[PDB]
């Protein structure tokens, strides 16, 4: 279906900005390492848990 | 050498202005131990707390019924299901949940603890919904 | 450190002297100044301190 209105689309110079959500996106279970004073999780995802 | 990452320095800069003769026994003072408090339940006709459960003492007689039926196996609901929460949520709802709701209004430095004790099937249900 | 000045003649309080002096103190003179019982100035010397439970100095730097 043709839409009513005329609609503006033309060409628009895009950029990657460099923020991947695969890098970004970060999943733990219940269990991983843990810190040896406190007891509690890693901090972050580049220690595999918190 | 150029160490550097230096642990800093932490300052502190305020004050706390927290507005016979005797020597040492060991059982005049001391004793960490607290009194033994006695249960003082006040009768159902003094009784000037909310007949209506808060959506807070509702949801936790679900949460700790669904608990134990978790645990347990044994309700009174005709209609079975597949889930604990459900169950409990069902036993709220129809009134036969076997739990009381103690609230606690008092701590008497006689050791006297003075509550009133709800019974959640007889009493009010919130949304919840 | 403490510095004990007689009038120009300075001699050094050393924290067994000062166990010793705060040894000499009642329990009347700590109730009446307003500090509790369990506060009295014997007890901020110390002969035999406390080594932390390998707990809360884990892995093998405060250990040094």
């Amino acid at each position: 279906e043709y839409f009513d209105a005329a609609i503006f689309i033309g060409p628009t110079y895009h950029q990657r900005l460099q923020k991947f959500v695969l890098d970004d996106r970060y999943a733990v279970a219940s269990y991983g390492p843990t810190d040896a004073l406190t007891g509690q999780p890693l901090d972050g995802k580049r220690s595999h848990g918190g | 050498l150029i160490m550097d990452d230096l642990v800093e320095e932490y300052v502190e800069t305020e004050e706390e202005n927290l507005v016979e003769i005797v020597e040492s026994p060991s059982i005049c003072e001391g004793f960490v131990q607290a009194s033994s408090q006695t249960l003082v339940i006040i009768p159902d006709n003094e009784r000037i707390t909310s007949n209506v459960l808060t959506t807070f003492e509702a949801t936790r007689l679900v949460a700790v019924r669904a608990q134990q039926l978790a645990i347990n196996g044994s309700t009174m609901l005709k209609k079975k299901y597949s889930s604990p929460i459900d169950i409990a949520k069902q036993e709220l709802f129809n009134r036969k949940i076997p739990l009381l709701v103690m609230r606690c209004i008092k701590v008497t430095p006689e050791g006297q603890k003075i509550v009133e004790i709800w019974n959640p099937r007889e009493m009010g249900i919130p949304l919840l919904d | 450190t403490f510095w004990a000045d007689q009038q120009g003649k300075i001699d050094k309080l050393y924290p067994q002297i000062i166990r010793e002096i705060f040894s000499r103190v009642t329990y009347d003179t700590v109730v009446k100044l307003g500090r509790s019982k369990n506060s009295h100035p014997e007890k901020l010397v110390l002969k035999a301190i406390q080594i932390p439970p390998i707990s809360i100095r884990p892995g093998i730097d405060i250990n040094n």
